[PDB]
């Protein structure tokens, strides 16, 4: 998710 | 209040996951999305070393100003540890099966901590061969800040995307406390007011809120509104009577931390704020943060 890798 | 704020040195890079000053010399670290970490002389305005060091994010970097070092955590799941003077790579070691969020360094004995995304703190001993000292266990996501508290470090805090926040003592397998933040998003980070007056903490969220807490009753002491999109960190200036948070609106927030109403909101036009570090002992009451397209290092007074 753009949560986990941003 | 008049911060009539100085921009001293900003450049242009690829995302900053990573910011710290060094104690003693005019130096920002900066730890990229590109697996590249840069130490910058913000003064003269020149770049001190760079290094590739993976090809994966760094997303954590901190100076051991009296080991002459800089140590960094990326997504490809090491710790490694590298001489500033030389560019000699000291360590490097896989410290959890997951991407490590944060990295905190002990002021008087020879710990770090890092905080995963496998749901651990970890504290390593430097003087030990970097062994692996002490597990945390009990969050339930992925712990995206640790900070020891710098009126006792024996102490410290995590703050997690389970909601809560734990605060442990280095020697003791369960938290002193839990706060339970009711920030619902999750937690990305925590930090602690520096000075023996007051006991606080404070949290920042996705939520689009910041919390602060009195780490004695546990009461939440105020709610800090007015980012548009998600917080990424919120902190208490060491010497002025300020909060300095920062967003994935792209602004930086100058709250008044007598008050907890917002003073300033600076876009500084480098898109999504990332990170944040404060000189720790005021110098020039410099604040340095790290953006999507490079960082900013103010002066405040």
């Amino acid at each position: 998710t753009f949560k986990k890798t941003n | 209040m008049k911060l009539d704020i100085k921009k001293t040195f900003s450049n242009r890079s690829d995302r900053v996951k990573g910011i710290d000053f060094h104690p003693t010399e005019p130096w920002v670290l900066t730890t990229l999305y590109s697996g590249r970490v840069e130490i910058w002389n913000y003064e003269t305005q020149v770049e001190v070393r760079s290094i590739q060091v993976t090809e994966t994010p760094v997303r954590a970097g901190k100076f051991i100003a009296r080991k002459n070092w800089i140590i960094v955590g990326s997504d490809d799941f090491r710790i490694r540890v590298f001489n500033y003077n030389t560019g000699e790579k000291v360590v490097d070691f896989e410290a959890h099966p997951d991407y490590i969020r944060s990295i905190a360094v002990h002021p008087t004995k020879p710990y770090v901590l890092s905080g995963s995304d496998d749901l651990t703190v970890k504290l390593w001993n430097w003087e030990n061969n970097w062994a692996l000292e002490q597990t945390f266990e009990g969050h339930e996501h992925f712990v995206m800040c640790v900070a020891f508290n710098p009126k006792d470090p024996s102490t410290f805090a995590s703050g997690c995307l389970d909601r809560t926040v734990k605060v442990w003592s280095l020697g003791q397998s369960t938290p002193n406390f839990t706060l339970t933040t009711g920030q619902e998003r999750g937690v990305n980070y925590v930090d602690y007011y520096p000075l023996p007056d007051k006991p606080y903490m404070i949290t920042a969220s996705d939520d689009l809120t910041i919390k602060i807490w009195d780490y004695q009753t546990k009461s939440c002491v105020a709610t800090l509104e007015g980012h548009m999109s998600n917080v990424s960190f919120a902190v208490f200036h060491p010497t002025l009577p300020i909060i300095i948070s920062g967003s994935e609106d792209g602004t930086l927030k100058i709250w008044n931390s007598s008050t907890y109403k917002v003073e300033k909101t600076l876009n500084v036009g480098l898109e999504r704020s990332w990170c944040i570090a404060t000189h720790p002992t005021g110098r020039k009451n410099y604040i340095a943060s790290g953006f999507d397209n490079g960082f900013t290092v103010l002066s405040l007074g």
